[PDB]
């Protein structure tokens, strides 16, 4: 958006070279060639003037965003170089060829640009060293690599022209994570926060693409899908996937899962994305996707993939476990297995399992839970527990876990009050 | 001018995306003939070790 | 004038990202063939000598 609407101005912006040139802010060098590169009138002839001046056009570039003051004089500079990489991506060669020729690497020579007093330039900036960066066969390192991701992440954080802005940060984005390298200089960054926060933050589909799409590239590499997890990004994903039906938010949620879970060589963390894409109920919302009309064998195929993947899972959820993620999630309600008496009645005993944990979760709920109906089903979950498992009394009477329900007979809620008094029963009454 | 203009730049997009679903499947198939350069470079290099340990 | 211009930079846009994607998903099975042939030639060649 943004870009491309101050882009449409900014080619207008015509310059009087002569007088930079006259005022000593360029020299003759740099106002011959960027006067050439004007009156050639097309990719083609700009071709040509990269074929005969092709070092002299990088000097040109890099000197005219350096010595002018002017911000939008830079902009109009940067335009020129970010169109002219728009029509061949190959073009990327000769700044490192002039870096290399000038000993050094081509980096410092873009890095100062995002310090530029104009968003419009420090954005353009951006663009040029995302496709130097993911473009080139020399690569970004060390202290530039992190500086320039420090710049994108201060970039996410400006949360509409913030957001509008930050599409151009997540192509930039994107662009850099096309390099495997910097997908785990990101990571160490810990930047995947602020693509959730943004996917969180509820934004428009161009983002939910160019955002997911980043999560898309992150996921290409195993080391990074074990690690990935920790930020929590299935529901982001799960959510867009039923709140954005849109053909290009649908193929990347569905490139961007397949990545997770058939990258995930470790099968820990490969039955971790099948469950997690199951506990937000993917598969239901697939097979939604599966009766739409797509044009696109890339939904397709990864549609009928991930319906196969969380089609294990499924299994593993649909257990009486969705009690069991329940507990783990801490999303205690009146539930059907909650309510049930079957569950109860051939599981009860497992609320020991995994060294209680079951029974911890039901305690510390019971304990800190600001929520009536959590303190109520939990005092009901002790009630058919001990109903169904008769040492699970002698159980809760070693815990002390006790204490909470008889405490809860004077809780603020009837709901409680009564659960409290009829596990109280169902505890101390045969 | 501005139907005929955005017609124009999606026949470009257009354009642009079915180059897309050409470009990696002829760098595909150089990774085979690729496969040999590499191939006998390091087969010269091998037989020079041996010739070299004889 | 900039809205038209706007929608023209939209509408390649809209192919640029399709681009990329496929350009992306495309790019590890061209790594991957080179990669497959080398090694397994560089194994056997390796074992001769």
């Amino acid at each position: 958006n943004i870009i491309a609407a101050k882009a449409a101005e900014v080619r207008a912006n015509k310059v009087n070279w002569q007088s930079y040139l006259q005022g000593q802010m360029i020299s003759a060098e740099d106002c011959e060639f960027i006067q050439r590169f004007e009156m050639k009138r097309c990719s083609e002839e700009k071709q040509e003037m990269l074929q005969t001046e092709g070092s002299q056009c990088a000097k040109t570039f890099i000197n005219l965003m350096t010595h002018i003051s002017k911000e939008q004089t830079v902009q109009y500079i940067l335009t020129m170089v970010d169109d002219m990489l728009q029509e061949n991506h190959q073009r990327v060669s000769i700044f490192f060829d002039y870096a290399k020729r000038s000993k050094s690497t081509a980096w410092p020579y873009f890095l100062p640009m995002l310090n530029r007093q104009d968003p419009f330039t420090v954005h353009m900036a951006a663009r040029i060293i995302a496709k130097l960066a993911a473009w080139g066969k020399e690569l970004m390192e060390g202290s530039d690599l992190n500086y320039y991701f420090n710049w994108i992440k201060t970039q996410l954080s400006s949360q509409s022209d913030s957001s509008q802005y930050v599409q151009c940060v997540a192509g930039c984005l994107q662009l850099m994570l096309r390099v495997n390298e910097y997908r785990f200089a990101w990571v160490e960054a810990d930047g995947v926060n602020c693509i959730m926060g943004v996917l969180s933050n509820k934004c428009g589909f161009q983002l939910q693409y160019q955002m997911i799409f980043s999560i898309w590239l992150l996921a290409f590499s195993p080391q990074m899908c074990e690690h990935l997890r920790r930020y929590n990004i299935i529901p982001v994903l799960s959510d867009i996937l039923q709140e954005s039906v849109k053909e290009k938010v649908t193929r990347i949620i569905l490139a961007a899962f397949r990545n997770f879970l058939e990258k995930s060589t470790e099968r820990e963390t490969r039955q971790e994305y099948a469950l997690a894409m199951i506990q937000c109920k993917v598969l239901k919302q697939l097979e939604n996707l599966e009766q739409q009309k797509y044009d696109d064998e890339d939904i397709s195929e990864d549609i009928k993939f991930l319906l196969e993947k969380l089609g294990e899972s499924v299994q593993d959820l649909s257990s009486f476990d969705e009690y069991s993620s329940e507990l783990k999630s801490g999303r205690l309600e009146w539930s059907p297995v909650h309510k049930s008496e079957k569950f109860w009645r051939e599981n009860a005993v497992r609320l020991n399992e995994k060294n209680y944990e079951l029974l911890k979760i039901l305690t510390k709920l019971l304990e800190v839970s600001d929520d009536p109906q959590v303190l109520a089903v939990a005092a009901h979950d002790v009630g058919e527990y001990v109903r169904h498992y008769p040492r699970g009394k002698r159980v809760i009477e070693q815990l002390g876990g006790k204490q909470l329900v008889m405490n809860h007979m004077h809780h603020e809620d009837q709901q409680v009050r009564y659960n409290a008094l009829l596990a109280v029963q169902k505890l101390m009454v045969h | 001018q501005g139907i005929q203009q955005l017609l124009q730049a999606e026949k470009r997009a257009a354009e642009k995306v079915s180059e897309a679903r050409k470009r990696k499947n002829r760098r595909l198939k150089q990774a085979k003939e690729e496969a040999q350069a590499e191939i006998e470079q390091y087969r010269l290099q091998r037989e020079k070790e041996f010739k070299a340990k004889e | 004038q900039k809205q038209i211009k706007h929608m023209m930079a939209f509408i390649e846009q809209e192919a640029n990202e399709k681009a990329e994607e496929i350009d992306a998903k495309a790019e590890e099975e061209f790594n991957i063939e080179k990669g497959r042939l080398v090694q397994t030639q560089r194994l056997k060649i390796m074992e001769y000598y």
